[PDB]
């Protein structure tokens, strides 16, 4: 005769009904990503539509559940997630603007165009067309055209579409009793109902900004250092007194600076840590690449992979007619079914991606005992940062010499670590200001205190201040270059990548202290330590059933999002960068110098 | 049948060969509770009722005496001190289909715990709240019946394992059927211990000229001294005498 026993009956009914429907949709989506036919797109959408419509019926039934008397916390978190109305609050004339706009945005992003205006020779897709002009060439004139080949040919048609998108997605928050749509994405980090453990939605803006005043002095010296080794390819085209152009930062958007490693190597005379040539001497294949990753995990203490994955998943590119994309993604089909979807290669990245993409799988069966609504990560940053802590460990020279990939006689001097640490700094430190700035811009435009004519003059003036990028060409408000990125166009919360770095290094210091490694964090290893495996597995198995702030106290002992155990990873790099920047102009103000 | 419709059929008047199970090389949960696999062959108990049902891989551990849970509490409860064995094996090749095997159902909610060795067949709906349900699903009806989903691609954890339960209890009924005690190597003209069904002794085994009727097991001549046995595996009558002895 209590609502508490009535909710446990309903959640027990929903868990068995949803996991049957979710497995059919996940199995249909797996076949779409392996064997593309004309009917397979309709076949996946048929099962995926009835799964989305199933949640519409269950959300209305759980609404009549009053929350003010449920003392149990396991079902309180389940009822809060199940009762999210989402698109049910909108009218029929307004709900049709979601699926129409989002599929037009995705189709627009799928159009690859590098054909020159008034010179129509040929142009390929994004991966074969756009990536070669950004990762290999060192010419300023065509890269400026290539910067304008996508930000003036794809983003020009999004202004009437994306501004209409940010005025109706913003209205759901008042209908869902949220502040704005930027506040809606912070509900994943929101914790309520526990005394002293509560995480407010508005304190997260402050905590991200509070951790940024020590990221900045690392990024101040990184940007100062990288501007002296960039003017070698462009002598008279950039001044070493201001900021950097946007089309010279590794990517089209400057998210990852991995392609600047070849241009800005400190001391390239001694050979780098490269074992791509080592695997082709020993005849490595797709099976042996993932087999050494599996024995790496069981040496830590995690359970090994099941027998229904090696003979069931695909590893290479199969056949000739199957033109399916094999971007490295982790699949959680449920009911004990776990798959990895990627194309294997004997390279540095694919060997690390083999370790990286398995970690999301190793996180997925950990909360397999949890109910279906709690069968997820603690937040959006846990499931990405867990899959990357083994990528830091697998790239260490100690782990590479353990298997036998590296040479048995490889000395470890100063520069053998600065070359490795600076490669990690361009892909980790360089993406923190880009991730924070874009989410700060998206949060305020979702708040609504940014007029229509002030998108670019505020977006560009903060890119110049925080990130430190001079615009290669001035742009008015009709340009829409911030919407060109993959995550912003497909409705992905990008704040999960800023907290990914701050999580993947909080766990690294906790696991290295558990393994009792004598040395710095760059040479540390996780394998051959069952004490570190048991420390990680206790927090992986919790899932969303416990608050994420309780997951931190199980590994690091700090209930807040700690940023201190990330500067300690780059202290060998940071102390050298402070000595290298004795005469360079470190620290930029606002700089309209090059393109006034 | 389903877990909530487990059958109960008596096994009697026949020999149950438990040796073939040991060398099957396909079992995964061949465990015995309250008895040993080796010592249930020489001696046996009546009431060999066998229960047939399908239990998922994750819920195999729930099916054990002295252990509670969901299946053991609302579907089929094993009584404490259950002197029997549990035998299970995988049935993925046959007890599975694409799209979900919607042929096995189970009870998810019950007002009271199931009495051990009770089979319940009813359409009564659960009463989570106070307001009665009049057959129309509402906020407190919660139709407990649900269909399991088994697929060939399902993980080993939830793989549908074919499991059978054998019970062995010694009630007031004697003269029951036991397991296999195949044979030893018979020896003739040598002082050898013999223990047939109901009698034992020592002596010399040799051929006999006398004839026994087809409804006896042994015989005696004088002063209740056994001197001839007719073993049933050979259908032959033999003569038994104590082996040579005397005072030197
Ligand atoms: C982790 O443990 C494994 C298992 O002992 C180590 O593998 C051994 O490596 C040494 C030399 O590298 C060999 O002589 C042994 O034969 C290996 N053992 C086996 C079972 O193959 C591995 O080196 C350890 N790695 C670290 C970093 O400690
Ligand atoms: C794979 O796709 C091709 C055409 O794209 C189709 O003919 C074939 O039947 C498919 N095979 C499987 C196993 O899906
Ligand atoms: C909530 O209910 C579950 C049901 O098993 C129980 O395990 C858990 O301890 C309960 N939590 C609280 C705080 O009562
Ligand atoms: C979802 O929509 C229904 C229909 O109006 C409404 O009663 C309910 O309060 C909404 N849920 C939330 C959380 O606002
Ligand atoms: C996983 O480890 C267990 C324990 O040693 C072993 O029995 C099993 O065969 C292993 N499975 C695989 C696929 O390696
Ligand atoms: C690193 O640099 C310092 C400063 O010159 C030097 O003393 C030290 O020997 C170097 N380390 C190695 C391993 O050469």
């Amino acid at each position: 005769s209590t609502i508490e026993e009535q909710a446990k009956t309903f959640l027990d009914k929903f868990n068995h009904e949803a996991e049957d429907l979710f497995y059919q949709s996940s199995l249909a989506s797996w076949n779409y990503n392996t064997n593309i036919t004309e009917e397979n797109v309709q076949n996946m959408n048929n099962a995926g539509d009835k799964w989305s419509a199933f949640l519409k019926e269950q959300s209305t039934l759980a609404q009549m559940y009053p929350l003010q008397e449920i003392q149990n916390l396991t079902v309180k978190l389940q009822l809060q997630a199940l009762q999210q109305n989402g698109s049910s609050v909108l009218s029929e004339d307004k709900s049709k603007r979601l699926n129409t706009i989002l599929n037009t945005m995705s189709t627009i992003y799928s159009t690859g165009k590098v054909c020159n205006p008034d010179n129509p020779q040929e142009c390929l897709l994004l991966e074969p067309g756009l990536n070669e002009i950004m990762a290999n060439s060192l010419d300023y004139n065509e890269r400026l055209w290539a910067w304008e080949s996508w930000r003036s040919e794809v983003g020009k048609q999004l202004r009437p579409l994306y501004e209409e998108y940010v005025v109706l997605k913003n209205e759901m928050a008042r209908a869902n009793h949220y502040e704005d749509y930027g506040d809606y994405w912070r509900g994943d980090y929101e914790v309520n109902g526990v005394d002293g453990y509560d995480y407010s939605r508005g304190q997260l803006i402050e905590d991200v900004e509070h951790t940024f005043e020590e990221i900045k002095p690392l990024y101040e010296h990184l940007h100062a250092y990288v501007r002296a080794k960039l003017m070698n390819a462009y002598p008279s085209y950039i001044s070493p007194i201001g900021c950097l152009p946007a089309h010279l930062l590794g990517d089209m958007w400057g998210r990852f600076w991995t392609n600047l490693y070849s241009l800005t190597v400190p001391f390239g005379q001694k050979p780098n840590i490269d074992v791509t040539d080592a695997m082709v001497d020993q005849a490595w294949d797709a099976q042996r690449i993932f087999k050494e990753a599996e024995k790496f995990f069981v040496s830590v203490g995690l359970p090994n992979m099941t027998q229904g994955f090696w003979e069931n998943s695909m590893l290479t590119d199969p056949g000739n007619v199957q033109k399916a994309v094999c971007h490295p993604t982790a699949w959680d089909l449920g009911k004990g079914d776990f798959r990895i979807l990627m194309c294997t290669k004997v390279t540095m990245d694919d060997f690390l991606t083999a370790h990286h993409e398995m970690g999301h799988i190793q996180y997925d069966m950990a909360y397999a005992a949890q109910p279906f609504l709690l069968r997820n990560g603690a937040n959006e940053g846990f499931h990405e940062a867990v899959g990357e802590i083994m990528s830091l460990s697998a790239a260490t020279p100690k782990h590479l010499k353990s298997i036998g990939l590296l040479s048995p006689d490889f000395q470890e001097d100063n520069e053998t670590e600065i070359n490795f640490l600076l490669k990690q700094a361009l892909t980790i430190v360089g993406t923190l200001p880009f991730t924070y700035m874009l989410e700060k811009w998206r949060w305020m435009v979702f708040k609504g205190e940014i007029p229509k004519d002030q998108w670019m003059k505020k977006w560009w003036e903060m890119k110049r201040e925080i990130v430190g990028v001079v615009e290669p060409v001035p742009h008015d408000e009709t340009y829409c270059d911030p919407a060109s990125l993959f995550h912003v166009s497909n409705d992905y919360s990008f704040i999960r990548y800023y907290t990914r770095t701050l999580y993947q290094f909080q766990f690294q210091e906790a696991l290295c202290q558990a393994a009792k490694h004598e040395g710095p964090l760059h040479k540390c290893d996780i394998s051959n330590s069952t004490e570190a495996g048991q420390k990680l597995f206790n927090m992986l198995r919790l899932g969303k059933s416990e608050p994420w702030t309780l997951a931190l106290e199980n590994v690091v002992g700090a209930k807040n999002m700690n940023v201190r155990p990330l500067l300690n990873y780059f202290e060998p790099l940071f102390t050298w960068l402070k000595d290298q920047n004795k005469n360079s102009f470190v620290g930029w103000s606002t700089d309209w110098s090059p393109y006034a | 049948a389903s877990v909530y419709a487990w059958n109960r059929k008596r096994i009697s008047n026949c020999v149950a060969d438990y040796s073939v199970l040991y060398n099957s090389a396909s079992f995964s949960t061949f465990k015995c509770y309250g008895v040993s696999p080796t010592k249930l062959n020489d001696l046996c108990f009546t009431n060999v009722y066998a229960d047939s049902f399908v239990i998922r891989g994750d819920e195999v551990r729930q099916i054990a005496p002295g252990q509670t849970g969901k299946i053991a509490d609302y579907n089929y409860k094993l009584p404490d001190d259950f002197t029997g064995c549990v035998i299970a094996w995988n049935s993925n090749n046959l007890d599975s289909k694409v799209g979900g095997n919607y042929n096995y159902l189970y009870r998810l909610f019950r007002k009271s715990n199931l009495k051990p060795f009770e089979r319940d067949i009813s359409t009564e709906i659960y009463q989570a709240g106070s307001t009665p349900c009049n057959g129309v699903e509402g906020f407190n009806c919660y139709f407990p019946l649900q269909s399991y989903g088994f697929q060939p691609t399902n993980g080993v954890g939830y793989q549908p394992y074919r499991v059978v339960v054998l019970s062995f209890e010694l009630l007031h009924a004697p003269a029951t059927v036991c397991g296999p005690k195949k044979s030893t190597n018979l020896v003739k003209n040598k002082c050898v211990n013999f223990n047939f069904n109901g009698l034992t002794g020592t002596g010399v085994l040799t051929e006999s000229n006398k004839k026994f009727l087809p409804f006896q097991q042994f015989g005696r001549d004088i002063a209740d001294t056994t001197d001839a046995v007719r073993d049933p595996q050979t259908l032959e009558i033999l003569d038994i005498t104590p082996c040579s002895f005397g005072g030197v």
